RNA sequence: GUGAACAGCCUCUAGUUGAUAGAAUAAUGUAGAUAAGGGAAGUCGGCAAAAUAGAUCCGUAACUUCGGGAUAAGGAUUGGCUCUAAGGGUCGGGUACGAUCAACUU
RNA sequence: AGCUUAUCACCCCGGAAUUGGUUUAUCCGGAGAUGGGGUCUUAUGGCUGGAAGAGGCCAGCACCUUUGCUGGCUCCGGUGC
RNA sequence: UUCAAAUGAGAACUUUGAAGACUGAAGUGGGGAAAGGUUCCACGUCAACAGCAGUUGGACGUGGGUUAGUCGAUCCUAAGA
């Protein structure tokens, strides 16, 4: 609300951190089932709920 | 010639909309004047004697290309 | 190109609003090239980028017709669509009115015109009416102290 | 900003050992009609404030040029 | 046709026209029956107060007195200056009946002009007194 | 009292280039140039002289360097010298006249 | 700017030109209008629409708790352009005016 | 930041009916009016310092170019339901 | 809403210029409180979304960006816990 308190900044810096896609390597290792980062956000879709 | 220039100038101005561009900060094309100045009878050629890092994370595991 | 950028950018530099500068289409890579302010800075005095100056709102007409306000047209009972409280209010000629009948009286008092029991005789006289204006009263004065006057023969 | 009036105040102030840099300002005035004339200001700053000294005539500022201690840093302009 | 012409012109809402206006003021028995006519139940001035050249009714006598003083009424004044352009008129435009009309307008400038001149100049002689 | 001003206009570049003349110049001041309404009605208030290059104007007069630059756009627009020659003031009440950018 | 006005209408600084589009103009629509003569005969019913409207001046009833009723009803007028009259300050008088100065109201 | 500036309020001398002063708005006076001479609050204003070196408007050279440099002027008023 | 030009395999829709209009200072303007949490900006770039289109985006991919003795919180108390 840009006059945010710190803790709920803190959390919005790991929800910051983990706004990213899967990484490319992982997709060559063995016996690998994960394919995509199922839970990805995004902030028109989806509120994060503070 | 009076009716023609001003019809001539009905297309040229528009001043109610915006504005007319300063003839200060444009430059003119020489290319048109001196075809301007011989309808005036002028002789040009005195006038022709001037004229004369950044560590993508996707792509930084894989580092050869086909891969 | 995509030139959105340095539209936005020159407006900054200039201090003008957006609708207002002028990028010429004959260098549209001399521009494109430049993404920075500081490089705005020197595009716009070699001439690329300019300021086209102020769209005119004239006047002309307003002051000729004010013009002929103080002459006294354009005053019939056509063109009013006011009551005269709203177009001048009796309260605010009144105060014109007697603070003129006020400081009159107060410049007589102090020349000596005037004594100080005629003035607190006209000094209330003038609270209510019986004085219309300026020159009515010193008609009075000039009858008060005639009155005076044939008074003290007899 | 202070206003130093007194030519003999304001030479007690560079030698207070607090001062290091000091500046003299020429401006190009007018009185009433008259002519146009130069005008200079003294400035020394202090730690805690800035001390002026105006002198219209063009005549006293020469002599009071050459009256600045010397390890006093003198700014021109 | 339009909104505003069919509000005033109908033939319902027609006055009297400029034809018998100059007629009654053309002799004195006609000024004098219009101004001094009988009382009357259905008319707005009770059969009182009536212009001749506005052929028009006015309530009371203090509204002869503001209807007089008006650019409404000076108007009427100069509209029955000339001859009042009967019928004759516009056949004489054609070529004719000249001497039909040169008749009318020869005893208009001579005998019936000056008298009718003199019937409005006893008019404003006789509104002026009683008001 | 009506101390008087010198006004200086330099043609002097526009008169090797052959386009301008500066006589009939001069002519055209001393008649437009309106002394409180009607034109002509000087009195010997200004006068208008001229160099070949230098045209010299000396007011007692109400007389204004604005007004004095009104004129000379008048008379440019007449002759069809407007979108070439301007009308410059390089130092207070002493003017010059210009070409434009010309340039390719 | 018009005007009683931060009304409505138009404009300057600033911002936008986004809302699927192209071609034709059948019926029926939704939205907005005009109509000869008669004027509510229409209809559950004057529903709706038309009419009146701003402003100055004249003028106003029954009734009434005397304050109201009241903008009751009703009636004259309004543009333009040249004019005249009235309405002010600041200065100069031995302890009547003259000068200069600037406003929009009727 | 410096110097100066005000309605209100307050003190001193003085003793007032033939009542006086005074606001658009009628209140004040022997519990001391009007008047004459003074003190104070600094909302606020004026000038000087800050501060022209800044900013703004133009003109002139430079020039692939880091892009600057050099000049001018930046003044004085008026009115209000 | 219109015309040319550039960009592009491609243009009613992107960018620039030239036109035409509109919001008309109780705005389609300039900032903020709740609320959202990186949407803010640049570089790359179009399978999906933007109920037509797409070269463009509040999309996707990678990065960059919020500095305080004086602005706030922190301190005090209100109804109240």
């Amino acid at each position: 609300a840009a006059q945010k308190s710190f803790r709920i900044k803190q959390k919005m810096a790991k929800a910051k951190k983990q706004n990213r896609p899967l990484p490319q390597w992982i997709r060559l290792r063995t016996n690998n089932t994960i394919r995509y980062n199922a839970k990805r956000r995004n902030w028109r879709r989806t509120k994060m709920n503070i | 010639r009076q009716k023609t220039m001003i019809a001539e100038a009905r297309n040229r101005k528009s001043l109610k909309n915006k504005a007319i561009m300063p003839r200060s900060k444009l430059t003119k094309s020489f290319g048109k004047m001196e075809e301007h100045m011989s309808t005036l009878g002028h002789d040009m050629s005195a006038l022709q004697d001037k004229q004369n890092r950044q560590t993508d994370r996707l792509l930084d595991g894989v580092a050869d290309g086909s891969m | 190109a995509n030139l959105r950028t340095q539209k936005r950018l020159a407006a900054s530099v200039v201090g003008v609003g957006k609708r207002k500068v002028w990028l010429d289409p004959n260098e549209t890579s001399e521009i494109a090239q430049a993404n920075s302010r500081n490089a705005i800075r020197k595009l716009v005095k070699n001439g690329t980028i300019v300021k086209k100056a102020v769209t005119v709102h004239s006047k002309s007409r307003t002051r000729a017709h004010a013009q002929s306000k103080r002459e006294g047209r354009h005053s019939g009972y056509g063109k009013r669509k006011g009551t005269r409280e709203a177009r001048l209010p009796s309260q605010v000629v009144w105060i014109r009115r007697l603070r003129v009948l006020r400081r009159l009286l107060a410049k007589y008092r102090d020349a000596g015109k005037i004594d100080k029991h005629l003035y607190h005789v006209l000094y209330k006289e003038s609270k209510g009416n019986a004085f219309k204006h300026k020159r009515a009263l010193v008609e009075h004065i000039i009858q008060a102290k005639a009155d005076a006057q044939r008074e003290k023969a007899l | 900003a202070r206003e130093i009036t007194d030519i003999k105040q304001f030479l007690e102030l560079t030698r207070r050992a607090d001062v290091k840099t000091a500046t003299v300002k020429i401006n190009k005035k007018l009185n009433k009609a008259g002519k146009p004339f130069r005008q200079t200001k003294f400035k020394v700053r202090g730690s805690s404030s800035l001390y002026t000294l105006v002198i219209n005539d063009a005549g006293k500022a020469k002599k009071l040029i050459q009256s600045l201690p010397p390890t006093l840093k003198v700014n021109r302009l | 046709m339009g909104r505003y012409s069919v509000k005033r012109y109908k033939t319902k809402r027609r006055t009297r026209d400029l034809d018998l206006i100059y007629n009654d003021l053309s002799t004195k028995e006609s000024v004098q029956k219009l101004l001094n006519q009988p009382l009357d139940e259905t008319k707005p001035g009770l059969g009182q107060h009536y212009c001749i050249h506005c052929a028009k009714y006015m309530e009371t006598a203090i509204a002869l007195k503001t209807h007089l003083k008006g650019k409404v009424h000076k108007r009427r004044v100069k509209e029955l200056r000339g001859v009042p352009y009967t019928q004759e008129v516009s056949d004489a435009a054609a070529g004719y009946n000249l001497n039909k009309f040169l008749n009318r307008v020869q005893e208009i400038t001579q005998s019936v002009g000056p008298e009718k001149e003199s019937n409005e100049a006893l008019l404003k002689e006789h509104l002026d007194s009683t008001l | 009292q009506k101390i008087a001003k010198t006004f200086t206009v330099d043609v002097s570049s526009p008169t090797e280039n052959g386009v301008f003349d500066p006589a009939s110049y001069a002519k055209y001041l001393i008649d437009h140039i309106k002394v409180e309404g009607a034109v002509g009605n000087l009195g010997n208030a200004v006068t208008v002289t001229e160099d070949g290059t230098v045209v010299t104007v000396v007011s007692t007069a109400k007389f204004s360097g604005k007004y004095l630059k009104y004129l000379t756009k008048k008379y440019l627009k007449k002759n069809q010298l407007r979108d070439w020659i301007r009308f410059v003031s390089t130092k207070t009440n002493e003017y010059r006249l210009a070409f434009y950018q010309v340039t390719p």
